[PDB]
């Protein structure tokens, strides 16, 4: 239950650095990510090596590891 | 620039039109093969009459009316190491492992961008060497970012301002005043009177082609897609190998090829047996979208824009064949038969084209991506006979900014309906086809026009929009008529494509912030008069019209994805696993494909429901009163009754007083809701739909 | 469901009237326009009542309802056609998880008092910040010449 550290892109390419525990939802790094970057919750969502991730389970079941890489995909319009 | 282009064989084909759309200064296309029956099934530039003829001298023509600003010319003869020095970038479609071996070295000896793109049945192959040392200027793809300041001050680490992004350390920004980057505390000048930053830019190496096949470097977003890369790498070596033994590409669908097939390489047994199988015909979407990724890389490798890719890219699509549980195509029915689809019948077979010419269609939009749908559908064949057809509905005029994303639109083509033209290019691709234009926005103002009936032949919806609040009305009414939705979205280079099937899949959830903002009223008081806080100040004088130019090569993925969902949903009862949703990121060679999520159930007093279930309740014989609906209800299901309200208006109520609750108890829910609202009935509408609440959902379907 | 929310908040907001709002009623055609009558305390403004509208968007949790009033009211927060300015309806505030409520109180805190920091109307906030006796004096006579029967 130690903390760890992840990388999230967004994108603008930048890989912001964030601190989370592998014991809380999906839902609560989805707010963090809001409020680091400015966006709203149901405008965009997260993956992580191709699969996408589920707002409501933990991010234990998924396993992640340090320094790992979690990519925002924005739900775009136009056409 | 000048490029030049070998082997028109769709895939080439597809390349040269988005090179030529993009707006490449000059091309050189170079193709002796004759044209046969067998490459019509993907190449939108031939024909039935342009038949026993050179693709190349064939389609010089049809690419040159596209832009007639490029110049597109023919080469006839021989490609030696005189006329590779001449052209800044060559691609290779469909060599033979030779031709590619030979001119990938001299190329790499000379100095000189190189492309091999390569299609055989499903699965595509892509590979490039930009040289030794290729540099790239701005590998970001959006605007620096941007920071204001107010005051500075001097000092030996320096000491900066910020007023309100974030600048990372170390990295290089401009503005000491309109002077080189200096980099950062700010890395003699005590005063004080905004900020940007630069980018850097990359050194890339690649590898000559006989060097990259002994080890390969494919692109790969997780750990269990190297493995699979890796196999269909040697399942393509395993393919050219028989091409160079036997002499003859291998028959379709048949077992003795693939047996040799398999144990020439020896892994991955079965997907290389299946691949040899299906290894037989060029399909319309797995070239389009190999052909708009080439042409990405090929474009990235002239202006020095974004990251070239590594070494090697693979498309695997597997899944638009029959299950385990059905029954494989047989050599018999995988036999050509002289008709212009013998390269989908080379894999699939007879009997799913004949599926295929009944289906009828609704796409929503002609506009970008909706061109590049209706030449998906009429390469493939949705529709073109009498027992089925199309229908495209739009509601948008033709522009001049238009002839700049006009894949079908010409410019004596201005100032007519777009859904009339549309159809016309689409009927001009094969005349067998059949496309009804409709000029009718689909909103809830024009719903008499596309009532119960209208949708009782419809078997399937493509959506191509430019807002949230259509694509929500859209997927609203599909849900409700329990059909198929195609979605697509490009915005620059990012795009995705996605399907929702009822009853497997998930319903689409638009994103309500978002809607909300479009069309939003003046803000009276937030900035108007006194503030101006931002640099949105231009609603003052009522970003501006929220225009976001396509490029051609996102537009072309995201229809090949599309109709590579398409194939499948249009090949019978699938079990969920079977279906894909699609996002790609070109720029950065971004490219995932997931399998969608199960629909979401929810759980009240007794009532397990999902996003596609409904509440079905008839009338009587005369019709059945207010009363006996809720005593049914509540004889039914354990569910109460709160709140029954149709639309805007509400009939019931849980607690009014005895005496309003028994003037509207004994009523006809029909009488009721015409004494409420003064507008008739509609007399095409068969079922009414009806809101309730419990105690404290799915609709009423009131089945008149 | 912005039809289904107006309707569940009404028979609650009715449940427990506030004590400045009076003949809260509907039309019961479009369940998304209300109606009322209150009675500001501070004076002048205890003499007669005010009639406004609640007007509700088709998507009411995403988008703020419209609360132009009906009067002829006299006020330096108020424009003179009948709409009206709150902080907490606004595109930087406005919030999917507010109720009506705490808006009607807010605009009763409003219009018991001035706020004098973005008056709409600039006509009337000079004369509140340099001379609030005629300002005073005239609004009561305003009000008489143009206001609610009784509250
Ligand atoms: N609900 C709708 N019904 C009909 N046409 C639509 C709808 N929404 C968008 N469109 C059209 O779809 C096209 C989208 O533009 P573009 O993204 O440039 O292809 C335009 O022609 C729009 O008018």
């Amino acid at each position: 239950d130690e903390p760890l550290s992840i990388l999230v892109r967004n994108n603008k390419g930048r890989s912001s650095t964030y601190e989370v525990r592998l014991t809380q939802t999906v839902a609560h790094l989805k707010q963090q990510v809001s409020g680091l970057e400015g966006v709203q919750d149901d405008l965009f969502w997260l993956t992580f090596e191709g699969k996408p991730l589920e707002d409501q389970l933990p991010l234990g079941e998924y396993g992640l590891k340090p320094l790992s890489t979690v990519f925002m995909n924005l739900r775009l319009r136009g056409g | 620039a000048r490029v030049l282009v070998s082997g028109l064989q769709g895939l080439g084909a597809e390349v040269a039109k988005n090179l030529v759309l993009m707006g490449v200064g000059s091309l050189t296309l170079h193709d002796p093969h004759p044209t046969c029956w067998s490459d019509l099934a993907a190449q939108f530039l031939l024909s039935e009459q342009d038949l026993e003829r050179s693709r190349a001298e064939a389609s010089q023509e049809l690419l040159a009316q596209l832009n007639r600003a490029v110049q597109v010319v023919v080469h006839t003869g021989d490609i030696t190491e005189d006329l590779l020095l001449d052209f800044q970038v060559v691609v290779l479609t469909a060599a033979k492992l030779e031709e590619q071996l030979k001119v990938g070295t001299l190329c790499h000896k000379h100095g000189v961008c190189f492309l091999a793109a390569d299609t055989r049945g499903l699965v595509g192959q892509l590979f490039c060497d930009f040289g030794e040392d290729f540099t790239v200027q701005d590998p970001t793809e959006a605007e620096p970012l941007t920071a204001a300041i107010q005051h500075i001050s001097q000092g030996s680490p320096g000491i900066l301002t910020l007023r309100k992004h974030y600048f990372r350390d170390g990295d290089l920004v401009t503005f000491l005043n309109d002077c080189d980057p200096r980099s950062i505390e700010i890395g003699t000048f005590s005063r004080y009177l905004a900020i940007t930053e630069v980018k850097r830019p990359k050194t890339v190496r690649h590898k000559s082609l006989d060097t990259a096949l002994l080890q390969p470097h494919v692109v790969a977003q997780s750990s269990q897609e190297v493995h699979h890369a890796h196999c269909l790498h040697q399942a393509f070596c395993a393919l050219h190998k028989f091409q160079h033994l036997h002499g003859r590409p291998p028959q379709p669908w048949d077992p003795v090829d693939a047996e040799t097939v398999v144990g020439l390489a020896r892994l991955d047994e079965a997907l290389v047996r299946t691949v040899a199988l299906s290894s037989a015909g060029v399909l319309s979407p797995m070239v389009a979208m190999l052909g708009a990724v080439a042409a990405q890389e090929v474009l990235k490798a002239i202006s020095r824009k974004f990251m070239p890719l590594d070494q090697w890219l693979y498309f695997d699509a597997l899944d638009c064949l029959p299950e385990d549980g059905e029954l494989l195509p047989s050599p018999e029915d995988c036999a050509l038969r002289g008709s212009r689809y013998d390269g989908q019948i080379a894999v699939f077979g007879a009997g799913f084209q004949e599926k295929l010419r009944r289906q009828h269609y609704l796409l929503v939009g002609a506009g970008a991506i909706g061109c590049e749908l209706l030449k998906v559908f009429a390469l493939v064949g949705l529709g073109a006979g009498n027992s089925g057809g199309l229908t495209v509905v739009d509601m948008d005029h033709i522009e001049r900014s238009n002839l700049s994303r006009q894949f079908l639109f010409r410019s004596q083509d201005v100032g007519r309906p777009k859904a009339e033209v549309a159809a016309a290019a689409a009927r001009g691709l094969n005349p067998d086809l059949q496309v009804i234009p409709l000029t009718y926005p689909l909103d809830p103002t024009t719903e008499h026009i596309y009532g119960d009936n209208f949708f009782s032949r419809v078997d399937g919806v493509a959506a191509a929009l430019d807002s949230f609040q259509a694509r929500r009305y859209v997927a609203a009414r599909c849900t409700h008529y329990l059909k198929p939705l195609l979605e697509a979205g490009t915005s620059g280079t990012w795009g995705s494509a996605t399907v929702f099937m009822p009853h497997v899949t998930e319903a689409y959830r638009a994103p309500a912030s978002a809607a909300a903002s479009e069309d939003a009223p003046y803000p009276v008081c937030t900035v108007r008069y006194f503030p101006s806080t931002a640099e949105h100040t231009l609603q003052w004088a009522r970003i501006v019209g929220q225009i976001i130019p396509a490029i051609a090569t996102t537009t072309a993925a995201v229809a090949g994805l599309l109709g590579l969902e398409l194939y499948k949903v249009v090949s019978g009862p699938r079990p969920r696993s079977a279906f894909r949703h699609s996002y790609l990121h070109l720029a950065e060679n971004y490219l995932i494909r997931y399998m969608p999520f199960a629909p979401a159930i929810q759980t009240f007093h007794h009532l397990k429901w999902t996003s596609w279930d409904r509440l079905k309740v008839p009338a009587g014989q005369p019709e059945r009163t207010l009363e006996s609906l809720l005593a049914h209800l509540q004889e039914q299901h354990g569910l109460r009754v709160r709140i029954l309200l149709h639309g805007s208006a509400l009939l019931y109520a849980a607690g009014w007083s005895p005496e309003k609750q028994a003037q509207h108890l004994p009523l006809r829910v029909t009488e009721l809701v015409q004494q409420l609202t003064g507008q008739a009935p509609a007399p095409g509408q068969r079922v009414l739909v009806l809101e309730l609440s419990c105690e404290g959902f799915p609709p009423l379907h009131y089945e008149l | 469901m912005a039809s289904m929310r107006v309707v569940k908040e009404l028979e609650d907001l009715q449940k427990k009237p506030p004590p400045y709002l009076r003949n809260l009623s509907s039309d019961d055609a479009n369940v998304l326009v209300w109606h009322a009558l209150l009675l500001p305390d501070q004076p002048p403004y205890h003499l007669k009542a005010f009639n406004l509208r609640i007007s509700f968007p088709p998507e009411y949790p995403f988008k703020p309802p419209m609360i132009k009033f009906t009067t002829k009211i006299y006020h330096p927060n108020v424009d003179e056609n009948g709409q009206i300015c709150l902080p907490i309806i606004s595109s930087e505030n406005w919030k999917p998880s507010t109720k009506t409520s705490q808006v009607l109180e807010a605009l009763n805190v409003l219009v018991n008092r001035p706020n004098i920091r973005e008056p709409l109307r600039m006509d009337l906030a000079d004369l509140l910040t340099q001379n609030p006796e005629l300002f005073r004096k005239n609004a009561e006579e305003f009000t008489l010449r143009f206001g609610v029967d009784r509250p």
